[PDB]
């Protein structure tokens, strides 16, 4: 069957957009992804969810954003979605500044370790490299 | 069109 | 004497296969970005997420090719990951 | 012109949350194979492949629960993993 | 057009690996019960019309090569292909009777480059093994 | 019950 979604509240949408970087990092400014973080805010007000942009966030401020969220009273929301904007490597989300571990980030949201929010689906939409393979495609 |  | 796993009820929607690039355009948006906003515009209102999702990788699958100057970067491809630890099927309607 | 992603079309059903350990029974087999067999012989007529999966995991994730005589495996959970890089839904007909 | 055809001549491979017995220099236990699982298996995908090929106790050269020389038959008659793994394992790791071979070594012979007769069709790996040694301790509802 |  189907997860209960007519709680009064579908939930929060946390958008983490990192468009520019530190000095120790050397990546690129990611151009563009304010088109996304943008296009991502109307897309989930029209699903009635409760958008939070937050940009150019440390990999401490994240961690921390996280912590905050996770013991918030999600009781009157049927779910949870989280979204990154960001470099990245296998497991990994970069903060402007240096790498944070995505289970780091998830894990306050465990069922164990949010009560609010165990049976009721969280989802984590990432933006972000897994690693520097390239894909050619065939036919 | 840019790696992330 | 009932309990659920503690990592139970997550989906985490990679834009890209492990160990792969990502694209993202400089103009319009990331690759991954684009089709989730425009799949879920058209069905959710029709469709199971896990659905929609599957719609999203054949977009991104299909209508994207990397254009570069650079030969390392150009005519690449993409394919996103679905990581699905739910329990039950969702709907946003 | 046309060209696809070459990890595209995969589709991983792991037994377990990525890190985790895997359970079986010494007797009945493993957790997983069994639940995987029981729904598609329910389902696999009616549901797509995905659902198919997603009850598979709800099953493993409420019906069964470790019974170990060692404390330390003792009362653990499981949750499967499906991690779909499939472009289309996939029915078994 | 959003669904695969499913309606070739045959509905394609499936592979079944049983790995039950472990040389003692990998001090893994026989893995007890794993035949019900594959037997189980066999019978399940008989029913959704596949040709269940199983192996037992498989070496992981036995695995890498049973895999190669089926990445090279002519799929161009089945929808799809089934592969299911039972065995020991770590995170991206499977084990053949004698030591550890990686997922993607396995997987890498059906990518859409290398296996022409299986591009654009679905390909299925269903995995009994661990992925690393976590517990997951619950939590009641 | 027992890991793999």
């Amino acid at each position: 069957n189907s997860y209960k979604m007519d709680y009064p509240e579908m939930g929060l949408c946390i958008i983490i957009n990192n468009k520019n970087f530190h000095k120790s990092t050397g990546m690129t400014s990611r151009s563009g992804t304010d088109v996304d973080a943008a296009n991502l805010r109307e897309t989930f007000r029209n699903l009635k969810y409760e958008v939070r942009n937050k940009n150019d966030l440390t990999r401490e401020e994240i961690v921390e954003l996280m912590r905050d969220v996770s013991k918030e009273d999600h009781s009157k929301r049927s779910s949870f979605v989280c979204v990154l904007l960001s470099h990245g490597e296998e497991g990994i989300i970069f903060g402007t500044n240096g790498p944070v571990d995505l289970k780091k980030i998830t894990n306050f949201f465990r069922g164990d370790r949010c009560r609010s929010l165990t049976g009721k689906p969280k989802l984590f939409i990432i933006q972000a490299c897994r690693g520097t393979e390239l894909d050619c495609g065939i036919e | 069109d840019v790696p992330d | 004497c009932h309990k659920i796993p503690v990592e139970a009820d997550f989906l985490y929607a990679y834009s890209t296969a492990p160990g792969y690039y990502s694209w993202r355009n400089s103009k319009d948006g990331s690759w991954f970005i684009q089709s989730l906003c425009a799949m879920l515009k058209q069905y959710a209102d029709k469709l199971e997420f896990m659905h929609i999702l599957t719609r999203v990788n054949r977009k991104v699958a299909t209508e994207f090719e990397s254009f570069s100057f650079d030969a390392t970067f150009h005519a690449k491809k993409q394919i996103p990951c679905i990581v699905s630890m739910l329990t039950k099927e969702l709907y946003f309607y």
